[PDB]
């Protein structure tokens, strides 16, 4: 067994840190106190959900994570909700002012007075760890904090950990819910420094998970509670390679290694299916197959881009309930004949599958129906470029003006970093177009 | 309103589609670069498909199908017919191509045998009859280019012992909906067919612009199916639509259904139109033949007023409604 | 469809199906440019003060 | 993230009080400082505003200064006079005279160190001071010639602290004195270096509203200040209210500020009422959006059809379906996007109170980030020049100390800043 160590970072990552614990604690039968009758090694173990879990001589399962934030009130909801008893003071970091949407802001002014509290609270947990695989990292690409801060945290966290595996989840950002005008702007900066110090990231866009939960849930003006509650089945879809017993992505170096074939090309498209409205009183379950060939419609991905026009270079399939083999390879002979799917030439053209039998938990007096089977897809598609080419393309409208760089500016940053990020992504799109044509 | 950006000066068809648009009343014209656009007439070279479809509180639209290159470039059309099982290695309506690479594997396979059967044995890039003097022109040119076979019996008008080529209109809307306009226009060739020699190409290509005696028999060396079908009556003792029409409804809906899983928007976010140009050639015994797929066509003079006004009713006012049909619907 | 590397346990299995085969900084780095900034920073608070100072 | 206010002269103090009057009561606050509500979403962010007492008392973090003590006695006679410190009523006795060089050199010096301790203290109470608000005037001396004064050295001791002001406009319709273009162009000139947002509150659009659009004969001040108690209730929603948002001033700043001397904002409020007088039907959210972005709803007499909109703050107050607000804002935006400049990508955002102000079921404010705002600062330098070509009335300043050097030097940076209002306009 090898622990993994969640860090959230800013308002965004927190509270999609917060749907996700809760979900675990839910799948594993861990009460808001840290109790879990099921556990029979009492004050330890190295079960899979040790991973995630350690262990108090009372009984007392806390999960391995850290949350930080600039500011104080998004964690204050943490330090007194439902599962405050789940975490130990120590690990829940605020100040008192956050980055005012400024990456700048968040990395240099701000960043430089809480990095080494934040890395001494880590090392804390570091320390519990009989063989720490590396850390997963979630935070908004357009938070000042989110941005600024867990750029500064990851190129920290390369020279104290140097042999470590680092995962993100990002959320990637989007007018409907947005809250900054110059999201763009981070989400450039802490891409193009952020980078190099990441082994896989998987990004959700909230125009897609916002799409889906008026669409599909019928939710009319959805609100960060059920984007996160979404958000966090897939983060657990993904994860739970890592929580339970499997043959299948069992550390965090075989996500690298099933996903990621070149270090820069990193972000693995999730597609998820399904999801279907509590609400909904009469509900026809979907088959394996039907499941499966939703994995391919655009609707249902993280990210809004057309697979059918990049080329894949990796593909896994993780499916969560009554699920058998010969159902998956029947479904995905009857997919290859009516779809759009090209590998790379250098690339085998195939699917790793897991299954686990567990269904999907719901939350409940959630949005979302208890079903039969649920998978989710992740897929490293050159269509997700899509993405950068419509952030890069925003960058460049506001930065031809010089709109607002004079907030960056005035923190200490240098103009030159806005120039030097976006030819960095310029790089990255030119990396995904050499890969996809 | 709805509102539309133009980022295609240069395009005859969707310049008369502003016009109409903006003689509604119901269509504002916006800047090239401004985002809360309705509808993109979009340019024709890297259209930004990755950034429609990402406007929030509005239907978006464009006028071109992602993906719909590899029907009307002339290489990519030979390798999807060569390797795509609904249309076969050996389809019945497309002639023996093959894709060179100028810095031949099996063209000369088949070029061999031509000498073999001592059967006709022209064909095209440009026309010739020996491999080696096309191969030659090919690689002190720089491109990619496909040879294909020259139908060496074409059917000839009279008076005038003419070449032709027949261009269809074909419009494809958001439903995939696949329509083929009523009117249609022979491309003739002012000069009588010469098979002694092709090095003199002028009564070969049948283009209107490489007709620089070009006006004689008709205006324009365009005749249109009104005549050209009584021309097959009187001549023939046939119809436009028996003898040709049905193989060129057959041609252009197995293209179009072949390449619909790869270019459909039906579940979008963002959804797509496309005129196409397809250009057909008919040979002695009234056998028709595709010859490419024009992504970006042009129209006739007479008929753009119709044909705009069409794409207008069953391309965009279909997705917004404002406040007799000219189309063959061809079934799928 | 080639299925190989089936592993079964009581949770789950899992498999891979093939169709088809082939055809950083130091922390004295980090110090400096955040201490560069800072030095920016003061450098620009310092000319405030001398232009209210005026 | 407490804000400290400070209200400056007959007019800053006379808006002062009715804002501390308004929020207040959407607070629960009662003249006395306790607190007789009903919600809690009322005390949530009640901090921002008011320190808490003794006995569960809130004292607005208020200071009031003045050079003169008419006004001030008449505030601490108001209905809530008795809301705030004692101690934070500063005040002199000679007045300023409408006298820009008494309140920023003369006079106004010999006060503003006092002014100053009372800040001093109010801020060492702060858990994290988010920066200060100041209303005043720009026509006449004490609120223009010492608030600008007390602006400068508010920022020399919290350079790192936010700067916004509510400054309101002389006009010759609503005038006392024809030195008024003279006061508020130093000010503006003040204002453009050291503050980081100022709300331009027009008296011109102010008497124009509460006479064309109102139908009020004879506006008072009071009727005047009615608009702008209604409208600085609303432009501190989002600081004020617990939301979706968590906004502060250094955020607002940011987002609306893409450059940093563009920073006069055009506020804006629907549905426009009277005192005294209430109608009965509520509006839609679609009318309500339309009346917003109205030009006779702005508070600044500018045209917005003649600039381009920088960026865009719309705040709804009420019950109401956000998703048909999310549809009308987005409406205004798509069908009149010549007017949003494109190089701001989805530069208008939105944010949604539940609590609605008084005497209203649904209301709506606009801040605006608009090149139009130039007509403001040209309308004031015409009025400027046609005196100052003749030296006409400079006595009044040259006799305090001032020389013709800094009233041309003050009108050459309101010219450069219309200027360059103007050149994003063409952009
Ligand atoms: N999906 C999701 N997105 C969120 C959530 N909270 C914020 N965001 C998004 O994150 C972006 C803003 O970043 P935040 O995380 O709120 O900001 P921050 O990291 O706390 O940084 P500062 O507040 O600027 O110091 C916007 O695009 C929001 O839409 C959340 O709970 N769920
Ligand atoms: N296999 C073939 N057999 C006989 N004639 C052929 C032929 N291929 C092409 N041609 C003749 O050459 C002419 C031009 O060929 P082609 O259509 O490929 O060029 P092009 O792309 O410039 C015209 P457009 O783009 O409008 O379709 C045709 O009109 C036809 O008369
Ligand atoms: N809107 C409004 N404007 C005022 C009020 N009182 C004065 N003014 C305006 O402010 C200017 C006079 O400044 P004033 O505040 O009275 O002088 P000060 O005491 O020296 O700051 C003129 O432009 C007046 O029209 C008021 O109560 N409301
Ligand atoms: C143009 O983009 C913008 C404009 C303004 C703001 C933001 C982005 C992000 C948060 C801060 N912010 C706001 N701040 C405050 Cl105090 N009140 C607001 N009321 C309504 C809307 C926004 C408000
Ligand atoms: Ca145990
Ligand atoms: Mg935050
Ligand atoms: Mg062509
Ligand atoms: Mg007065």
């Amino acid at each position: 067994m090898r622990e993994c160590i969640s860090i959230h970072v800013g308002q965004a990552g927190v509270q999609i840190g917060n749907a996700c614990w809760e979900l675990y604690c839910l799948e594993h039968g861990i009460q808001p106190d840290g109790q879990m009758p099921s556990d029979k090694t009492i004050g330890g173990g190295d079960d899979s959900f040790n991973t995630f879990f350690s262990e108090t001589g009372a009984g007392k399962h806390v999960p391995r994570a850290v949350f930080v934030d600039l500011e104080p009130t998004v964690i204050d909801e943490v330090r007194t909700g439902t599962y405050r008893q789940l975490f130990h003071p120590e690990q829940l970091i605020t100040g008192k002012e956050d980055a005012a949407n400024n990456y700048a802001r968040g990395h240099y002014t701000i960043g430089k007075e809480i990095i080494d509290l934040v890395l001494d609270r880590i090392r804390k947990l570091a320390d519990q760890c009989t063989g720490l695989q590396g850390f997963l990292v979630f935070h908004s690409f357009g938070g000042g904090t989110g941005s600024g801060f867990t750029s500064l945290l990851m190129e920290r966290l390369s020279v104290d950990y140097g042999k470590k595996s680092k995962l993100e989840f990002s959320i990637y950002p989007a007018p409907q819910v947005s809250t900054a005008v110059v999201e763009p702007y981070n989400s450039i900066l802490t891409t193009h420094t952020t980078l190099e110090h990441s082994d896989c990231a998987f990004m959700v866009d909230n125009e897609a998970i916002y799409d889906i939960c008026r669409r599909n849930l019928d939710i009319e003006r959805p609100t960060y509670t059920n984007l996160n509650r979404l958000i966090s089945q897939i983060v657990s879809s993904i994860t739970a390679s890592l929580r339970f017993d499997g043959a299948l992505n069992v550390d965090l170096t075989e996500f690298q290694t099933n996903l990621v074939p070149y270090p820069r090309i990193h972000f693995p498209l999730a597609t998820y299916a399904p999801v279907i409205s509590a609400e909904k009183a009469y509900h026809e379950q979907l088959s394996v197959a039907e499941i499966t060939n939703a994995c391919f419609e655009p609707a249902n991905q993280m990210v809004k881009c057309d697979p059918r026009h990049g080329k894949y270079m990796a593909c896994c399939l993780l499916y969560r309930g009554d699920v058998v083999p010969k159902d998956v390879n029947a479904a995905i002979a009857t997919i290859k004949t009516k779809r759009s799917i090209q590998f790379v030439d250098w690339c085998p053209t195939g699917f790793k599958v897991g299954i686990n039998y567990q269904p999907p938990t719901v939350v409940p007096g959630g949005d979302l129906a208890k079903v039969q089977r649920a998978v989710c897809m992740l897929s490293n598609t050159t269509a997700i470029a899509e993405a950068w080419a419509r952030l890069d393309h925003k960058f460049d409208l506001m930065y031809a003006k010089r709109a607002f760089v004079h907030w960056y500016v005035g923190e200490g940053m240098e103009e030159g970093e806005f120039s030097e990020a976006r030819e960095d992504m310029a790089a990255l799109e030119k990396d995904y177009e050499e890969v996809g044509v | 309103m709805y509102t539309f950006v133009v980022r295609d000066e240069n395009s005859s068809v969707y310049a008369e589609v502003s016009r109409l648009l903006l003689a509604t009343g119901q269509w504002k014209r916006l800047r090239k670069d401004n985002p809360r656009f309705n509808l993109m007439l979009g340019e024709r070279n890297r259209l930004p498909f990755g950034r429609l479809g990402h406007e929030p509180g509005l239907v978006q639209l464009v006028n071109y199908y992602r993906g719909a290159d590899k029907l009307c470039r002339k290489a990519s059309l030979v390798k999807l017919i060569k390797t795509s099982p609904e249309l076969s290695e050996s389809c019945t309506w497309f002639p023996e191509s093959y894709v060179i690479y100028p810095t031949r594997e099996v063209f000369l396979a088949a070029y061999n045998r031509r000498r073999e059967g001592r059967e006709g044995n022209v064909w095209i890039a440009l026309i010739s009859s020996e491999a080696s003097e096309l191969l030659d022109f090919i690689d002190e040119q720089g491109q990619v280019h496909v040879i294909q076979k020259y139908l060496e019996k074409p059917l000839l008008l009279e008076p005038g012992h003419r070449k032709f080529d027949i261009r269809s209109w074909v419009l494809v809307d958001h439903l995939y909906n696949i329509y083929l306009y009523r009117e249609g226009v022979l491309r003739t060739s002012s000069e009588p067919y010469n098979s002694a020699n092709f090095q003199d190409k002028t009564c070969h290509l049948t283009n209107h612009c490489i007709q620089k005696n070009y006006g004689r028999y008709e205006e324009g060396n365009e005749m249109f199916f009104e005549e050209f079908n009584q021309y097959l009556m009187d001549a023939l003792n046939t119809t436009l639509e028996n003898s040709i029409l049905l193989q060129i409804k057959h041609i252009i809906r197995s293209c179009l259904m072949c390449i619909e899983p790869a270019i459909s928007t039906k579940h979008l976010h963002y959804q797509s139109f496309q005129l196409f140009g397809f250009d057909f050639m008919v040979d002695e015994e009234l056998k028709v033949w595709l010859i490419e797929v024009n992504g970006a066509p042009a129209c006739a003079q007479k008929l753009y007023a119709e044909l705009c006004q069409g794409i207008v009713d069953v391309a965009i006012s279909s997705v917004f409604p404002l406040a007799t049909s000219i189309f063959i619907k061809l079934h799928h | 469809m080639e299925v190989i590397e089936l592993n079964k346990c009581t949770s789950g299995q899992s498999f891979e199906v093939i169709l088809k085969p082939p055809s950083d900084p130091s922390l004295e780095e980090i110090q400096k440019k955040l201490e560069a900034a800072e030095e920016r920073r003061k450098y620009q608070e310092a000319e405030l003060l001398k232009h209210l100072a005026e | 993230r407490e804000i400290v206010h400070i209200q400056a002269g007959q007019c800053g103090n006379q808006i002062g009080a009715k804002f501390w009057e308004v929020i207040s009561d959407e607070h629960g606050i009662d003249p006395t400082g306790s607190y007789h509500g009903d919600s809690d979403l009322q005390l949530e962010r009640i901090n921002v505003y008011y320190n808490e007492a003794t006995g569960n008392k809130y004292v607005p973090r208020a200071i009031l200064v003045d050079l003169e003590p008419g006004t001030m006695d008449s505030v601490r006679s108001g209905p809530f006079g008795q809301i705030f410190r004692p101690d934070n009523f500063v005040f002199g006795q000679s007045g300023a005279g409408n006298n820009w060089a008494k309140g920023h050199y003369t006079e106004g010096a010999e006060l503003v160190d006092s002014v100053l301790d009372v800040v001093r203290k109010e801020s060492e109470s702060c858990d994290c001071l988010q920066g200060f608000q100041l209303t005043h005037s720009l026509g006449g001396g004490t609120g223009s010639g010492m608030g600008t004064l007390l602006i400068s050295k508010i920022r020399e001791e919290y350079p790192d602290r936010i700067m916004n002001t509510f400054s309101v406009m002389p006009s010759p319709k609503v005038s006392d004195t024809v030195v008024e273009p003279y006061n508020a162009t130093l000010s503006v000139h003040q204002l453009v270096e050291n503050t980081d947002e100022t709300y331009c509150i027009d008296n011109e659009a102010l008497y124009d509203i509460c006479f064309r659009t109102l139908k009020l004969t004879t506006p008072t001040y009071g009727d005047l200040n009615h608009l702008v108690s209604a409208t600085m209730s609303g432009v501190t929603t989002c600081l004020r209210f617990p939301g979706q948002l968590n906004a502060d001033l250094r955020k607002l700043a940011v987002n609306m500020v893409p450059f940093p001397r563009l920073h006069f904002f055009m506020p804006g409020f629907a549905p426009l009422t009277s005192r005294g007088s209430q109608q009965y039907r509520a509006l839609t959210v679609p009318e309500l959006t339309q009346q917003m972005f109205d030009s006779k709803n702005m508070m600044a007499a500018c045209d917005p059809r003649h600039g381009r909109y920088l960026t865009v703050a719309a705040i709804f107050r009420g019950r109401m379906s956000m998703k048909e607000v999310d549809e009308q804002m987005l409406n205004v935006q798509n069908k009149n996007s010549s007017y949003f400049v494109e190089w701001i990508p989805n530069n208008v955002k939105t944010a949604v109170c539940d609590i609605p102000p008084r005497g209203l079921k649904m209301s709506a404010t606009f801040i605006g980030n608009s090149t139009a705002i130039q007509e403001l600062f040209k309308r004031i330098s015409e009025q400027f020049t046609a005196m100052f070509r003749r030296k006409a009335f400079l006595h009044w300043y040259t006799g305090e100390g001032m020389d013709e050097m800094e009233f041309t030097e003050a009108e050459s940076n309101m010219n450069d800043l219309v200027s360059e209002y103007q050149q994003y306009q063409d952009a």
